């Protein structure tokens, strides 16, 4: 585990130095909040049907009674700019509060906790997280667990001691080929089947597909000896 | 008529290609409209000839370009539109003309529309093909068989979140 | 999941090309470049909240031939690929969901490949289990895999082994009752029609502001210029243009904010096809009343649909 | 005796009962 997980943080590292295309969440919302403000500037130099985009040039130019239709056909035309202005960035401010909620759940049940979600923690199960700082964001390390090889064996539901149907408590009963040994669905193990293993509940007429098998009882040795 | 043409009756005028229609009108009916206030039906006076009112060719124009260091070869992609009105490929959203369509399909590098991506392959060429929706793979289903994990890795991901 | 893809233009849909409407609007600057920008941005984060939700595994994997499950009859759920391949359920999916400058554009990912995306999750939970979506695609057999859920929620796996017929009666005629409330009662699938309510009748209302006078003499941009003076007709035009980007300003508006309830909804429908589907939640009451074993998800136009089994 | 477990004694819980508890230890050293 210490020459795979170490080796996993320096991959990251690599990936931010190459390019910056694995920050594209943060990326996305500086660039619609820089755009909307240079956009905002060239507002002020649009006509918006009057004869100039300057305030002083009206006043200084034309009459009195003629220089405020101009001004005013100005005024309410960035008045609708800046109504733009509030509505677009609302809605925007809206999402990352709903993403605000979400990377608060995260840095309270996936950081601060084991979380049996998924797609909640990244790709695969989750251990723990650490949290990075990031501008105007949050940058997550999901620990996972992902297996890498496997191994093709025969399973069954339960066995039959004398008559007795043994389920197993965590995990399935597989053999090798000539005895039956007790493993979980994410690492295998030749454990003996013992009856701390497993619980007696029904029988085997029930159980389709159930096999044949001898219980180890340790309760047996410790008597003759 | 058959054309992009502005036609001027006596009662409607506009921009619209004339195509032959499979209504039923009134003889003393002029034209006709659809719901929100849309002229697409027109009638002749005095000849039994029922036509509408079809726009032209008209959308966006979005051209697939790839990076200033990589490679300068882009196509002519037109929205909303045929291969008949304006490498030569037919899609649902219009006419790609500048990319020869390849039966492999390949990973979605370029979005374009209706399943149909666009790629860099080997001297780079523009491609159309239908976008792979993942890898083929049967599973081995059985009654007395079971798939336990005897090897494991470490690996960590990263998500961004604003 | 995602809303109906339509663009529309900052000028055929204010000018109907002409000449003097046209100088108008570039005194107002890039008013008319925000309101295709803002038009463009729907229809990004409509593919965006499609690919999240239906795209994530990326391994297709097919049913095999030997179709001996436990007794269930998947038959109704399982995509015909002989017919676009769809199952007896979707085929009540589809049915039951009903000029200037207004360009209708399909998105990429169509129905044809959501029934792909939800073949690889029936094949993945039945032949693979749940190793798929954290590793490789682990063999399981189905009999042994529903009696790990029986063990989250505090039922012991005796329970499986000794009711196998009545579970295969139960769930295999829950199926059925589905599809026949679909096709009798038509407001079961109101959800779906909604979208299409805030999309196709707000489209309506947008055509039929340009017939209305807006304050000025005529409505029609080439009867303004024929009667009245060229340095007469600017005045009512631009009372034209500033109703007409009004309607634009309006359209804009109600669908960003419908727009940011369907990726709200898209988050929810991403986290209930991976941590409902793909796993077994813990969280109370979240793929509906009771105690939630597992879920298949279907294809929907606009949507999709949940069929959650509960316990 | 697989199926419970000890903690604390008899005296402190409010509201307990007797029974007995088939050990299968028992039959074990009969047998």
């Amino acid at each position: 585990i210490a020459n795979q997980f170490n080796s996993a943080i320096g991959k990251i590292q690599d990936s931010l130095s190459s390019t910056a295309s694995a920050l594209g969440k943060l990326q996305d919302v500086v660039n619609q909040n820089a755009q909307a403000l240079n956009t905002l500037v060239k507002q002020l130099s649009s006509n918006f049907g009057a004869i100039s985009s300057v305030l002083n040039d009206i006043l200084s130019r034309l009459d009195p009674p003629e220089a405020e239709v101009q001004i005013d056909r100005l005024i309410t035309g960035r008045l609708q700019s800046l109504q733009t202005y509030v509505t677009q960035q609302l809605i925007r401010a809206a999402e990352i509060r709903a993403s605000a909620n979400l990377a608060a759940t995260k840095m309270s049940e996936c950081v601060l906790g084991q979380s049996k979600r998924v797609d909640f923690c990244g790709k695969g199960y989750h251990l723990m997280s650490f949290p990075q700082s990031a501008p105007h964001g949050v940058v997550f390390l999901h620990v996972t667990y992902v297996p890498a090889q496997e191994k093709n064996f025969t399973t069954a539901p339960a066995i039959c001691h004398d008559g007795k149907a043994h389920f197993p408590r965590e995990g399935v009963f597989v053999s090798n080929g000539t005895h039956w040994f007790v493993t979980q669905r994410n690492f295998y193990e030749p454990q003996i089947i013992t009856t701390d293993n497993t619980f007696v509940s029904g029988n085997c007429d029930v159980v389709i597909g159930i096999v044949n098998n001898t219980v180890y009882d340790p309760l047996q040795p410790e008597l003759d000896s | 008529k058959n054309k992009c043409v502005n036609f001027n009756f006596n009662g409607l005028t506009g921009t619209g290609v004339l195509t032959e229609s499979n209504k039923k009108f009134l003889p003393f009916q002029q034209f006709g409209r659809d719901i929100a206030d849309t002229t697409d039906a027109v009638r002749d006076p005095q000849t039994l000839e029922i036509l509408d009112i079809t726009p032209c060719s008209f959308g966006g124009v979005s051209v697939i370009t790839p990076g200033t260091n990589t490679s300068n070869q882009v196509a002519v992609l037109y929205q909303d539109v045929n291969c008949t009105e304006v490498n030569v490929f037919q899609t649902r959203a219009g006419c790609l003309i500048g990319a020869e369509h390849v039966n492999n399909s390949y990973e979605c590098d370029i979005p374009i529309g209706a399943g149909i991506c666009a790629s860099y392959q080997t001297s780079q060429s523009i491609i159309a093909y239908t976008m792979s929706l993942g890898a083929e793979n049967s599973v081995a289903y059985s009654n007395n068989s079971i798939a336990i994990p005897t090897n494991f890795t470490i690996s960590v991901t990263t998500e961004i979140l604003p | 999941v995602s809303m109906t893809k339509t663009s529309v233009d900052c000028t055929m849909y204010i000018c109907g090309d002409s000449t003097e409407c046209s100088n108008l609007l570039l005194q107002y600057g890039s008013f008319c470049t925000q309101l295709n920008r803002a038009l463009t941005g729907i229809a990004v984060e409509q593919d965006k909240n499609t690919q999240e939700v239906f795209a994530q595994v990326k391994q297709i994997y097919k049913t095999p031939p030997i179709k001996d499950f436990g007794g269930f009859n998947f038959s109704q759920i399982l995509p015909d690929p002989s017919k676009s391949k769809r199952s007896f359920i979707e085929d009540l999916l589809f049915n039951k969901v009903t000029f200037n400058g207004l360009t209708v554009l399909p998105p990429l990912l169509t129905d044809e490949m959501i029934a792909q995306y939800t073949s690889a999750l029936l094949a993945g939970t039945i032949t693979s289990g749940w190793t798929f979506g954290a590793g490789a695609a682990l063999q399981i057999p189905f009999a042994m895999q529903m009696a790990y859920r029986f063990n989250g929620i505090g039922v012991t796996q005796n329970v499986l082994y000794e009711n196998q017929k009545l579970i295969a009666n139960q769930f295999n005629s829950a199926i059925g009752k589905i599809q026949d409330s679909l096709s009798s009662t038509a407001s079961a699938l109101g959800k779906l029609q909604d979208v299409v309510n805030q999309n196709a009748q707000a489209l309506n209302t947008l055509v039929k502001q340009l017939s209305s006078n807006f304050g000025a003499i005529s409505s029609v941009l080439n009867d303004i210029l024929s009667r009245l003076d060229p340095p007469e007709a600017e005045v009512q035009i631009d009372r034209l243009i500033t109703g007409r980007l009004q309607s634009l300003q309006t359209y804009v508006t109600q669908q960003l904010i419908r727009a940011a309830e369907i990726r709200a909804s898209a988050n929810l429908a991403a986290t209930k096809m991976s941590e409902c589907v793909l796993g077994q939640s813990k969280r109370v009451d979240f793929c509906g009343k009771g105690y939630h074993l597992m879920s298949f998800p279907q294809s929907a136009p606009h949507g999709v649909v949940f069929l959650h089994v509960t316990y």
